[PDB]
């Protein structure tokens, strides 16, 4: 989690340097409240110099503090900054290092790269631009429609013909049935001819009208 | 493309619920089905119209 | 009665974009290929 | 849209042969709406 990482990558380096400062001619194994009591007093002490000698400056109608107002702020907390030259020069001196940074790829993104669309005239060319098609544009789409007349007369045609091939085949099949060469039924067969009382019926009569 | 290079489906099959034609109890039948008429979907091809 | 002409639940947009995904997404150019598997491993719409 | 005569009385023909008057035209009918090349409309 990155977000509790803003507060504990600094305050959990004030761990290690409350560790390295109770390690400098002393402790070791310390108890566990009284590390997090003296890194609590750190980051209160650092952050009472960052408010006072503000503070100091900005009396002095100054924006950014100089020597003389952290020897002021100092003063004022009861420091003797005269003992700091000494502390500073020590043998046991140790350097805490500084904490991790989370981008550590910096750039590792291969990124997507779709252009569609541009800017009506309320909006400016430095506003990012319209995203692609997908995201909101929808068009209904149709079925390809076959109109030529050569292929619908095909069509026509070929399914007129194996209809009434269908047709005559099964009445064939289902009736008596007449063959040009000897027990042909399977190929060619004929509808069988059958007499009527009345021919001339049958006959004349138109049947569609 | 122009058009589509995706095929079109049968609306009916892909969205309607054909379940509720299904007749589970022919005594309690939950709704009252009606008679359907012809409706010639044009979309399919090998009709002629 | 005839019932209308129904559309493919696809926009003009995504079947442009899935033809230029698929014909990406066999390898006749490399860069073209990682692109098109980053589509496909980031675009938010690519259900449906 | 309007079924042909030809069709309409292949329709008739194949509906009346599955109602059951007899078995060998009833196989038939069967054997033919399972082996046609032009059954659609």
């Amino acid at each position: 989690n990155p977000a509790d990482n803003y507060h504990l990558a600094r305050r959990r380096t004030l761990q290690v340097v409350v560790s390295s400062l109770l390690t400098e001619a002393g402790f070791e194994s310390a108890e566990k409240a009284s590390v997090e009591t003296l890194t609590e007093m750190l980051q209160s002490y650092i952050s009472e110099i960052g408010r006072s000698a503000k503070s100091y400056c900005e009396h002095t109608a100054r924006t950014q503090p100089t020597l003389s107002d952290i020897v002021v702020t100092l003063v004022e907390m009861g420091f003797n900054v005269d003992t700091l030259p000494a502390y500073a020069k020590r043998s046991q001196r140790m350097v805490i290092t500084a904490p991790p940074v989370t981008n550590q790829p910096v750039t590792p993104k291969a990124l997507t790269a779709g252009q569609n669309r541009p800017h009506p005239p309320h909006i400016p060319s430095h506003f990012p631009e319209f995203p692609d098609p997908h995201t909101y544009i929808k068009t209904p789409t149709y079925r390809e429609p076959v109109s030529d007349y050569q292929v619908l007369r095909e069509k026509a045609a070929s399914q007129r013909r194996d209809v009434e091939r269908a047709l005559t085949r099964f009445m064939a099949k289902t009736g008596e049935t007449q063959s040009l060469f000897k027990d042909d039924v399977s190929t060619f067969p004929l509808i069988a001819a059958r007499p009527f009382t009345i021919p001339y019926l049958t006959a004349l009569l138109p049947s569609e009208l | 493309p122009w058009y589509s290079i995706f095929p079109i489906d049968n609306e009916d099959l892909v969205y309607g619920r054909w379940e509720d034609n299904i007749i589970w109890d022919a005594q309690a039948m939950p709704r009252l089905l009606e008679p359907p008429v012809l409706t010639l979907d044009p979309n399919d091809e090998n009709l002629i119209l | 009665r005839l019932k209308p002409r129904s559309i493919h639940e696809l926009s003009v947009e995504q079947q442009l974009y899935y033809k230029e995904i698929t014909e990406a997404c066999v390898g006749s150019c490399e860069a073209k290929r990682a692109e098109a598997l980053q589509s496909i491993a980031t675009d938010p719409g690519l259900y449906q």
